[PDB]
């Protein structure tokens, strides 16, 4: 990596921290999520009552670092608007779903994936029910919770994350996991005739 | 103005002084063999001219005072120090 | 602070200076638990050993002063500060209470008219670092700036019973039982809520 | 620096409480073409008083300036304070400071002869360099001994005289000088002059 | 170097686009038309190519911007700095006379089970279709012509590309 | 330190802030040698001594060793720029000193050459490797003749001692004490604690070999009859 | 900015503070984007409900100010900044165009002759100039500063139709309808050229 | 970044906790005890594990604390930040309650001689010793069941421990 | 890991050094040692009465490195107090047994851990022997001068060093490393009748 | 290295990649702006580097409207020389004792055999597009700029003057 | 440290010569020149070799030089140092001692197609032609004797470097060089 991007990188984010905008970061691993719960836990010092801007942009991650980011969205006085920009990940489009019901924005372009999340077991013969009962915990939770966001059955939400399960937010739109797409209004164009 | 002339007063509006040097040097085989840059250098007064444009300094000959860490100009005159040290650096006397 | 050589003890500051001494280090009130250095909240709660030409204090007075008060000198065996008269505060009664302050600068004591419970036993809060919005009652109130005009001093127009807003992070604060004590400027004062 | 003017109006007004002059003499487009080492480019350029403007303002009283608009005053062109304000037919009037004001010269519109007449104005003295040793006892610094030819007086005093307070020094006397504590300026007798403002005058010498 | 420009709105698309280096060129774009929306932004490109979801992060975050957008194109642009030179509108998207323009399908990955290949297959087909709409919006090219030319790779000179719809002018003129 | 090494320094001021540790202590006339001597670190070791030349010309430069070895030339380039300088030079061992740290403490102006208590001294003659033709390795021999010479000459001005015993002992692996080092004259003071006069067992054998102690009476030292 | 408590009902600034009305909360003018984060480009300009020890600010002005001028609270619901008479700009008339905010403090308004595009267009090798050069014109002035040894307030000399070579990022802007509109210090004239 | 929050008695308990991740956070502690001794010290925990050996410094580090103590759970707690939030005032414990809670033995390795498993062993007993008589202590629960729980992996939800006893008050409701 | 942690271990480090409390951590290293000797030096020139709060928690080092520590302790001028936080070694005890006699201080739950120096011999048959010599220098050393600070005879030291030995607190008033126990007061517990 | 920005001095070293390239057209985008008179004076040291970042920084300099100056220190190895001739006529300098180096670029051909064909014709066009533009830079006829350019061939700074590459040497 | 020597115009040549620290020690070079053309430049050579590439750039930095230069060798000197040591004016060349020098011709590897060998065969024998006759012209040596002397490979005591014309001063009396 060039080592001479990173204090342009840090300018910009700071810069965008100033105007209350936040950034998920890579993969959501634990570094990050200490640094995620730190900006959302300060932000409020200027005023409670404006909405918070998050970008959303993760590739994949493991999953109880992204659970400690989705507590404090849901908890804190004002509303927390995200906004997926790029690729959603089955952690990053929960971090988008967990935002404030009517102000949860995006743009059509983007592709939102949510699945099962990814995990592994290694030990003896009770450690892998163990480790395996977990991460059916986790199953469990993350599709109860995308049910009452999106408002579907719970055998809908189980028969869709299955496998790999991309949508666009024009279809997003109809499930529940994006409220309303921005985009400016485009000129009418001439067509044939 | 105590080099090439004999007549070392000074203008009124100006002293000067002779810090006295402690003997740290030995002991700089083991520790550090001076203190770190700090204020109150405990220096007696050689030329004690009290009025001037700022505050004057009621002060004898050959008595201490105590000085600011900056706004002075510093000299070597035949192997002792002597600092430019100006009147409204002064604060008050020493015991 | 430098060790002086002790020669004929006849300290006169020029100008507004004080030399003023260090009387205890709060006489050891937390000693038992690993003996730290901490933070002192009180400087130079001492007696003045010279005036100067300094005229709104005694000799024998026990005043207050604030952190960045004066240079430290090493004088008598013991430490010292040498501080002017533009950061005073005000004198101690037999009682070391620091609510029964009376300026004798421009200065104005205030208390803080903030709720006792603001933790409610350790829920999930942060952000309170504000820096506009702070609330503060009068306890007492001193004698304002030298007019350079006038030549005199006017007492500044705020009585000693209203409650009053101010900047953060001005002044001194001070713990007197649990109960908040800063001491700001004369010239700190915005609007009496009273 | 060098701003073009609007065609319609050509009668520049001044930065309030600064001192507008014009001088287009000894110039890089000039006659003279065997010179001295660039000390002669940089000579007293006698720039000529067109309009003086209002004193200063400050934080609620009226400053004087102590300035006639019959002189030529003295700026120093290396020091870039100031702006160039170009006319359209070739003139360029240039808006100093008060501290920019070197002094006056006796005879000025002629080449780098008057240096030793040069009578300060602002809070400057002239100072003659003798030709003595620059540093011997060193090995830190040590200045140059200097003689005084000529004292201006000081700054403005904000007591209730109103006064300007001079500088106390006198002419003949001997005093201490840096070679970066001033403007040098150079004669073709080989007499070589520094000025030096009042906060950097230390003692006598 | 690069901070000394970046408050006249220029913005570089160096190197490789990757998850943190287009990340670092979202990031600054929305620091730009939240400061003025009135005046232009300038992205100059100079990249071999990227990925598939990072280099189209740069496209929709430039259009979502309310103000105007310049783009000029610096030596190779490899199908994704290729897709984003015309990205921007028309009548401000010039080129350099030497400068390659490189037309090529994106790539795709996929690891796991032969259900998990068809997943990535049509999730690459939905990408392939969908850059083709874009990419026939701003150059007046049916649909047919221009998904042979994203077949094989095709390194094209300024000249042509003028008449091809991708650029609008050519900086210095020859 | 396994993983990181954090930035120890300390720069406190009531209006502005200081420098680094190690930025400090070069302003203090005090230079340390760390880590391994190569080509890159002996000019920092030179080029500090020529800064602190232009400050002052008469206070007394002190150089702090910690070594455990280094570049054999790089090593002889700070003992004939430290010889070439007008003040003295006071040099304190730091650590251990395996046959090229050693050379430089003793390579100080008499009198002082300060050691500590712990310090570990070493001389040996100077290594090196064979490398192809024999029109090389004569010049490999050649080579490590001339260092060998030059060293050897070394310790004559510096301890006043015999050529004979320098062959003796840099002939095979030989660990110097401090309380050693004096009597061959490598140091000039002992730096002891708080009354610490412990026998180190390098003295403890040499007291065996002069016979004024045995296994009958073992006196108030370490045990050594454990071989 | 923090809920205030119903203890007082009293509102009494001191000195140069001068208490403000926020108009609304954006009041929807960016409706059909609806547009979350957008410019804001006037701090708030409002009524003034107490005046305390003013000089030249008056009950009825429509007092316009910078956004750090004072302490933003929020009094009966309602966000409210107590502000410095130092930092203002002016105040507004009836009519909502910015041509007719009169100054009332050490400001003066220009109008504004520089190019609306330095790039012309967009052109490489570019957009750098010096900070200081740029060109405007004078449509109105403010008042002046008072003088000592009159004890009036005295104005300038500079007329309401002067172009002046002003410097830049001085201030702030504004625009009406196309037409830019900045404030400069006063103190900030290199000539009148009128 | 964590330095605005380092002012307002706030440390982070990040990242794996190795032998220098420990020293940089018990070294925080008693900074805290030297600005403040009498103002709350809240800790978040947010860990997947670590070593035995370094994690004992931070138990006894923050009990030397005369100051009242407050743990809060921030996510993941493996077998290391479990103990360390009881470790706490009583009364002060709490746990967001979709946090996963792991209750496990200390970890530790042994190699070298076999007389170095001699001492390997006796080590790893008495910490064992040492774990289960302090988290007995907070919890009220008998040595009995604390060795029976521990001895496996056994993730837990808040709602358990409460009546357990390793926090106190939900603070997310419910 | 990420320089954010290290930005924000170095201010901490900083304020240490005004409360005259120096930093030994991590493995005894030859770089470490001088960044420690440097730091001791100096804390003697602001006040040459005041006492050292020296911090000690380090799992292992060099020996030779560690030697220097050792002896720049007993020439300063005031006493240095050492305190045992988590860990001690056998370079780490040996600090904790070189501090003032009645100033030595420990936590109730932390490990006192000391055997005799690792290394290793590789080389010529000569080399072997003069090796070993160096180790059993530092091993005669290192027991002469635990016998003089916990007072213990010279035969009962080297039959506890020769294998690794742990020490509790508790064990370690009774046999000589540290002096007392610095701890704050038990809360009044009730029985349980 | 940065006192050599204030004084409008540009490092070219090592090889030439891109994001070596795109930070050297940023200190080219600096340097005229702030004056459109004084010229730039660059140092080129390089041993090569790939097609498209030398192409990157030679059309950028071309649109400057005050002239350039380059400078040889050392060795060009195919990329740099072509850096050098592309100056301006009179202010190409060089080192007495430097080294001039003309040859075709580097490149690889990845891919499909229908692929490694459709891009070695674009190499045959970067070998038109660099002899094509090298041949009116030092004046001599089209063969003998594509009859060198195959092999390597070194060319010392005396035998240059007269071939075209520099302009002058710097002695003095 | 290494900015309070360059203010005083002594500038340092450490460590292996590489192309990224040649044209560092050629900038500040000309800044020297630029700022006073009168006084002299002391430089310091501690290299064990070098590219012969970048090598000749400091060589035409120290002839650009319109001032005249000192050189100083201390450490090593390998075959790149040894030629920028008597490159500097002549009675202004000093060293230590003890100091090592060697002359030896610069390495090089070659690979690739069949004309590409013979290409780079002549340019460092070119090399090797140009290094031997720059070399014998500050030494006051014959070319057949100077261009056999750079084939042995064995390192030069500075007794017997004071006779060939290498250097001419040595710094210590000439009393403590040691054979």
């Amino acid at each position: 990596p060039n080592p001479l991007v990173i204090e342009r990188f840090q300018g910009v984010v700071s810069q965008l921290f100033q105007q209350r905008i936040v950034r998920l970061g890579g993969a959501v691993d634990d570094d990050m999520a200490n640094l995620l719960v730190a900006q959302l836990l300060y932000l409020d010092s200027v005023d409670n009552k404006r909405d918070i801007t998050m970008y959303v942009n993760s590739p994949g991650g493991s999953v109880t670092a992204g659970m400690a980011v989705f507590d404090t969205m849901r908890h804190i006085r004002p509303d927390v608007s995200t906004c997926c920009i790029g690729l959603a990940a089955s952690m990053g489009a929960f971090i988008l779903a967990s935002g404030q019901a009517g102000k949860r924005y995006s743009l059509p372009n983007s592709r939102i994936m949510i699945h099962q999340p990814l995990g592994g077991a290694q030990g003896q013969a009770t450690d892998i029910e163990i480790q395996a009962n977990e991460i059916l915990h986790h199953k469990l939770t993350l599709n109860g919770y995308l049910a009452q966001f999106t408002g579907q059955s719970m055998e809908t939400i189980t028969k869709d994350t299955d496998r790999d399960f991309f949508m666009s937010p024009q279809e997003a739109i109809e499930y529940g996991l994006v409220d309303a797409i921005i985009s400016k209004p485009q000129m009418l164009q001439s067509r044939e005739v | 103005a105590a080099l090439d002339i004999t007549k070392m007063t000074p203008i009124h509006d100006r002293v000067l002084i002779r810090p006295i040097e402690e003997e740290q040097k030995t002991a700089g085989g083991i520790l550090l063999p001076k203190a770190p840059p700090k204020a109150n250098s405990d220096a007696h007064i050689g030329e004690v001219l009290a009025v001037g444009s700022d505050v004057t300094l009621a002060v004898a000959k050959g008595d201490m005072v105590v000085f600011q860490k900056y706004a002075m100009a510093e000299v070597e005159v035949k192997e002792g120090q002597i600092i430019f040290v100006a009147e409204k650096s002064i604060m008050g006397k020493l015991e | 602070a430098t060790p002086v050589p002790k020669q004929f003890k006849a300290v006169k500051p020029v100008g507004d200076r004080v030399l003023v001494k260090v009387d205890k280090e709060e006489a050891k009130s937390v000693g038992g638990v690993l003996l730290p250095a901490s933070v002192r909240n009180k400087p130079t709660a001492g007696s003045i050993i010279a005036l100067g030409d300094a005229k709104s204090v005694k000799l024998s007075d026990k005043v207050i002063y604030s952190k960045f008060a004066g240079t430290e000198l090493e004088l008598g065996g013991a430490e010292h500060v040498l501080l002017k008269e533009e950061d005073v505060i005000g004198v101690l009664s037999a009682s070391e209470k620091i609510a029964q302050l009376k300026p004798l600068s421009d200065r104005i004591l205030i208390k803080g008219a903030k709720a006792e419970d603001k933790t409610s036993g350790g829920v999930l809060l942060a952000t309170e670092s504000a820096e506009k919005p702070t609330f503060g009652t009068v306890v007492a109130v001193g004698e304002g700036r030298e007019d350079e005009e006038t030549k005199a001093l006017v007492k500044p127009n705020v009585t000693v019973g209203a409650t009053v807003m101010y900047s953060k992070y001005s002044g001194t604060e001070f713990e007197e039982d649990g109960d908040n004590y800063i001491v700001v400027r004369e010239s700190d004062i915005l609007a009496q809520l009273s | 620096e060098a701003i073009s003017v609007p065609a319609p109006f050509t009668k520049v007004a001044p930065k309030g409480d600064r001192v507008l002059v014009k001088v287009a003499e000894e110039e890089v487009k000039t006659r003279g073409g065997i010179l001295l080492p660039p000390s002669a480019i940089k000579k007293p350029t006698s720039g000529e008083v067109v309009q003086l403007g209002d004193g200063r303002v400050g934080d609620g009283e009226v400053r004087p300036f102590y300035l006639q608009p019959g002189q030529t005053v003295v700026y120093s062109k290396f020091g870039f304070m100031y702006q160039d304000l170009k006319l359209s037919n070739g003139e360029e009037y240039i808006l100093i400071r008060e501290d920019d004001v070197i002094g006056i010269m006796p005879r000025a519109n002629a080449q780098a002869d008057d240096v030793p007449e040069l009578q300060p104005l602002a809070d400057r003295v002239l100072i003659k360099v003798e030709e003595v040793a620059d540093v011997t006892m060193g090995g830190k610094e040590r200045p140059l001994s200097g003689t005084v030819v000529r004292v201006g007086p000081g700054k403005y005093d904000k007591d209730a005289e109103g006064k300007r307070r001079t500088v106390p020094l006198a002419p003949g006397d001997k005093v201490l000088y840096f070679k970066y504590a001033g403007d040098n300026m150079e004669t073709p007798s080989g007499d070589k002059f520094v000025v030096l403002r009042s906060d950097d005058v230390l003692c006598k010498a | 170097p690069f901070g000394l420009l970046l408050r006249q709105r220029i913005v570089f698309l160096g190197g490789e686009v990757e998850d943190f280096g287009a990340d670092a060129i979202i990031s600054q774009l929305l620091l730009l038309d939240s400061q003025d929306p009135t005046k232009d932004i300038k992205i100059f490109i100079n990249s071999p190519g990227g990925s598939v979801t990072a280099g189209m992060g740069i496209y929709d975050a430039m259009m979502l911007c309310r103000a105007d957008v310049n783009t000029y194109c610096f030596g190779l642009a490899a199908s994704m700095g290729a897709f984003l030179l015309g990205a921007g509108k028309r009548g401000k998207r010039n080129s350099m006379p030497n400068s390659r323009i490189m037309i090529h399908q994106p790539l795709g990955g996929a690891s796991g089970q032969a259900v998990d290949i068809e997943i990535q297959a049509k999730e690459i087909m939905y990408h392939k279709a969908n850059l083709n709409r874009i990419m026939a919006d701003y150059c007046q090219q049916p649909l047919s012509k221009i998904e042979e030319d994203t077949d094989r790779d095709r390194y094209m000179s300024p000249l042509e590309a003028k008449e091809y719809g991708l650029i609008d002018h050519i900086i210095g003129g020859e | 330190s396994p993983v990181v090494t954090p930035d120890i320094q300390i720069g406190h001021g009531e209006d502005a802030i200081e420098m680094d540790l190690y930025r400090y202590l070069l302003s203090n006339r005090i230079i340390f040698i760390g880590g391994y001597i190569n080509d890159k670190m002996a000019t920092q070791i030179v080029g500090s001594l020529m800064a602190l030349e232009a400050v002052d010309e008469n206070e007394d430069i002190r150089i702090y060793i910690n070594s455990p070895g280094g570049q054999p030339y790089s090593v002889l380039g700070v003992v004939d720029a430290m010889q070439s300088i007008k003040p003295d030079v006071q040099t304190v061992a730091l650590g251990a000193c395996y046959s090229y740290a050693s050379l430089v403490v003793a390579a100080g102006t008499k009198g002082k050459r300060y050691a500590m208590k712990n310090t570990r001294l070493m001389m040996t003659q100077p290594m090196g490797g064979s490398q192809g033709d024999i029109y090389q390795i004569k010049a490999t021999v050649e080579e490590l003749n001339a260092l060998y010479q030059i060293f050897s000459r070394y310790y004559m001005k510096f301890t006043g001692m015999n050529q004979d015993q320098i062959e003796q002992a840099t002939c095979r692996d030989h660990f110097m004490t401090p309380e050693q080092a004096k009597l061959e004259g490598l140091i000039d003071e002992i730096i002891r604690g708080k009354g610490d006069y412990t026998v180190p067992p390098a003295i403890v054998r040499q007291f065996r070999e002069v016979g004024l102690v045995d296994d009958l009476t073992p006196g108030p030292f370490l045990k050594v009859d454990c071989n």
